[PDB]
């Protein structure tokens, strides 16, 4: 739950829910998906990142 | 809320009163308690708790109670 996101980060296979928020992550290399800070011609590019902390991902 | 947490399985208890055997509305009362397996898990792991009574009486300071 979006919510019950802003918690973990503060500190079973369900099934996913509409509306809830969900860590993405690469079959390959096993960085999860995120919004890399970067730009190509306001909003950012999306990107993997290294760590599955930080909002983002 | 345990006032509630009753009316919750009352409702369920009287969606069950129809049953067959493998009734469609009563797999999908075990499915939810496998989706939610963990989830349950907890709620009846809480009526762990008189009870504990007798563990008081091992080691039992001063009659009133206390430990």
């Amino acid at each position: 739950s979006v919510r019950a996101l802003q918690e973990m980060l503060a500190n079973g296979h369900r099934t996913l829910l509409y509306g809830h928020a969900i860590l993405l992550r690469h079959a390959h290399s096993r960085m999860y998906l995120s919004c890399l800070t970067t730009s190509r011609k306001l909003a950012f590019d999306v990107g993997l990142q290294e760590d599955a902390t930080g909002e983002a991902c | 809320l345990l006032d509630l947490q009753k009316d919750m399985v009352v409702m369920l208890l009287s969606l069950l009163e129809g049953n067959v055997v493998n009734g469609m509305i009563a797999r999908q009362m075990v499915d939810m308690l496998v989706e939610s397996s963990s989830n349950v898990e907890m709620i009846l792991k809480f009526f762990d708790m008189i009870v504990g009574s007798e563990a008081f009486q091992d080691y039992v300071t001063d009659p009133r109670g206390l430990i």
